[PDB]
Parts: C-alpha cells; sequence; structure tokens
C-alpha cells in the first residue's frame, strides 16, 4: 500500500493587488491515496463558498485537485491552505504569500 | 504539431456499505471536457468545455452508457483483484486506469496507448506496437493470458487508431478557438532585498498554454542550477498555467543574471534581464 | 468519444 504525501501550493490566479476582486488557488498534488480534506482560510476561519476539479492524475498514478474561491486581497488580511491527508498528523497550513 | 486525446478512470471501493466511488474526465491536450461521478446527481456524462456542447443528445446518450458500463466493469475489478492479493473485505483501495491515442502533423494516427494500475501501482499496459501487453507481477499475468485469449488488443488497436483519431480529429476542429490557440507566457521579473549585501530574482511566466514550458537562469551566459528554486507548473484556473524560478544573487550583480524562457507559444526564446 | 470497455481483469 503505496502512501504518498501531498505537495501544496498556494497562491493568486491573477498579479495581488489590494482592493481588487481575485481568486485564490490551493493546487494539491502528488498524493495517493485520492481521500484528501482541503480548506481555504480567511483569518483562521474556515471560507465556505470553495469550489474544486474533478479528481485526476499523472503518468506516475499519483493523484491531482485545484481548490478555489474568490476572493479580495488586503493590507491586514491573512489567507491560508488548510490540508489533511493519512499521511498527515495534524492538517499542514500553508500561508498565501503574494510573491509566489 | 501533435494532438492527444486522453481518459483518466478512477473507482475507490467503498467497503462497509455500497458501490465504490468512479470518477471518469477526459482531456484533449490540456483542456477537460467531459466529466462523469458516481457521486453527482445527473448520472450522466457531463460536458466541461463549451466546444462540446455542440454534439448532440445521442452523443451524451452513448457516452453515458459506455461510461456506466466502465464503472461495473472497475467494480468487478476491485472485487477480483482483493482476491488474486488476497486482502481483506475490510479495507478500502483503488484501481486507475488511462488510455488515449495522438495524432502528427499530417493528422494521421500516431500513436496509442492505455494503462491500468492497483492501489498507485502498474498492474497491465498495452505495448506501444498494440499487439500485446506488459504485467507487472504473477496476478497481472493471469489477466494477460485473459485478454490474449480475448483478443482484446486487436479491438483495443482498431478503436485507437480509428474512433479514437477520428474524434480526436472532430474536436480539435470543433473547438479551434482555444484547442488550437497557443498562449504565450506573460512573463516579468521580481527582486526582493533579503539583505544590504544580497537579493532574490523571480522570474515569472503566467498565462500560458499549453502547460509545457521550461524556464531557466543563466550567469554570464552558463544555466544556474546552484541556489535557485523552482516551483512546479501550476494551474491557473481559467484554463491557463504558471510557474516561476528563482534566484539568490548578490547585490549590484543583477546584470550577469538573464532568465530564459522556452514555449510553443513563441517562435524564439525570450530573454529577460534586470 | 470513449471506448467500449467490457473485459474484466
Amino acid at each position: 500500500m503505496i502512501q504518498r504525501t501531498p505537495k501544496i501550493q498556494v497562491y493568486s490566479r491573477h498579479p495581488a493587488e489590494n482592493g481588487k476582486s481575485n481568486f485564490l488557488n490551493c493546487y494539491v498534488s502528488g498524493f495517493h491515496p485520492s481521500d484528501i480534506e482541503v480548506d481555504l482560510l480567511k483569518n483562521g476561519e474556515r471560507i465556505e463558498k470553495v469550489e474544486h476539479s474533478d479528481l485526476s492524475f499523472s503518468k506516475d498514478w499519483s493523484f491531482y485537485l485545484l481548490y478555489y474561491t474568490e476572493f479580495t486581497p488586503t493590507e491586514k488580511d491573512e489567507y491560508a491552505c488548510r490540508v489533511n491527508h493519512v499521511t498527515l498528523s495534524q492538517p499542514k497550513i500553508v500561508k498565501w504569500d503574494r510573491d509566489m | 504539431g501533435s494532438h492527444s486525446m486522453r481518459y483518466f478512470f478512477t473507482s475507490v471501493s467503498r467497503p462497509g456499505r455500497g458501490e465504490p466511488r468512479f470518477i471518469a474526465v477526459g482531456y484533449v491536450d490540456d483542456t477537460q471536457f467531459v466529466r462523469f461521478d458516481s457521486d453527482a446527481a445527473s448520472q450522466r456524462m457531463e460536458p466541461r468545455a463549451p466546444w462540446i456542447e455542440q454534439e448532440g443528445p445521442e452523443y451524451w446518450d452513448g457516452e453515458t452508457r459506455k461510461v456506466k458500463a466502465h464503472s461495473q466493469t472497475h467494480r468487478v475489478d476491485l472485487g477480483t483483484l482483493r482476491g488474486y492479493y488476497n486482502q481483506s473485505e475490510a479495507g478500502s483501495h483503488t484501481v486507475q486506469r488511462m488510455y488515449g491515442c495522438d495524432v502528427g502533423s499530417d493528422w494521421r494516427f500516431l500513436r496509442g496507448y492505455h494503462q491500468y494500475a492497483y492501489d498507485g501501482k502498474d498492474y497491465i499496459a498495452l505495448k506501444e506496437d498494440l499487439r500485446s501487453w506488459t504485467a507487472a507481477d504473477m496476478a497481472a499475468q493471469t489477466t494477460k493470458h485473459k485478454w490474449e485469449a480475448a483478443h482484446v488488443a486487436e479491438q483495443l488497436r482498431a478503436y485507437l487508431e480509428g474512433t479514437c483519431v477520428e474524434w480526436l480529429r472532430r474536436y480539435l476542429e470543433n473547438g479551434k478557438e482555444t484547442l488550437q490557440r497557443t498562449d504565450a507566457p506573460k512573463t516579468h521579473m521580481t527582486h526582493h532585498a533579503v539583505s544590504d549585501h544580497e537579493a532574490t530574482l523571480r522570474c515569472w511566466a503566467l498565462s500560458f498554454y499549453p502547460a509545457e514550458i521550461t524556464l531557466t537562469w543563466q550567469r554570464d551566459g552558463e544555466d544556474q542550477t546552484q541556489d535557485t528554486e523552482l516551483v512546479e507548473t501550476r494551474p491557473a484556473g481559467d484554463g491557463t498555467f504558471q510557474k516561476w524560478v528563482a534566484v539568490v544573487v548578490p547585490s549590484g550583480q543583477e546584470q550577469r543574471y538573464t532568465c530564459h524562457v522556452q514555449h510553443e507559444g513563441l517562435p524564439k526564446p525570450l530573454t529577460l534581464r534586470w | 468519444c470513449i471506448n467500449m470497455w467490457c473485459w474484466t481483469v
């Protein structure tokens, strides 16, 4: 039973500007098995409008998914991606940084 | 120019109660155009690209019949393989299948392929010549003889060199506004002072299609891999892709370093400076 | 346009 840990990237669809509507992505990839829990967060509090792509996999059979929601960057507001998988003891939280 | 049509299937057993979860998605090159999901209400193959809605009710009725059939074949498979591998009924397991075809620049059949995996490991794949199979183990060796005997390859061959490539041509034409359009990366470079002696240079490729791209830093005209980070290509979520590469340099020395972009959307490679 | 896939392992 192969068990591969998810890679995580948290980012925006378009160059971030404060006060301008954008989209926040969490791209989880390279995981097995397919069961996974992904949340998007604004100041710790979980975001409810979240959507995701249909499950698919790469040549090496490892899965991948995109989670996204509409959002607006501001001066003070912090945004993160929360991921849980069977290969994780607790949820791994990745912070969104606009220069990456 | 070559193009590909591919189909990706996944079934996860739900022991304890019910049929397995079955998700099936179809792509042309880097564009998803259909999905099925056993958890969805419709229980229909559903459109996911504008240009496939062009297709009539009888297409959606044909595709749905065939794909529910596929979910049933996977259901049997999960049970057969629990036994081949002497596993209990307590645990959850996965089957994964992928097949597809390519056309060349001549618009003619170029390539075919088909692969099968059990709990994330190769199980059986079709050989490149499309006449014969490759079994990963002794379980898969049972499946190979069964399929040899059933003449599965010859029938799979007929499909991939025929029906598959024909419908590929169809979709390319119907959706040429997007499927045959290349978006070149929108590039730029950023600069961040990490200290007084040093800085980070980050080279961005945004909004490109296809996903295939190459991004490298050169110092004084030679490739540089030391002190660099290169994130994996990521979907923007509007059908385009993103990527970046970063180098750490001594302050005042930024001029030595060039970012080099390679992409089908560009007739000539791109070079960027500070 | 998918194949008609009816062979089990």
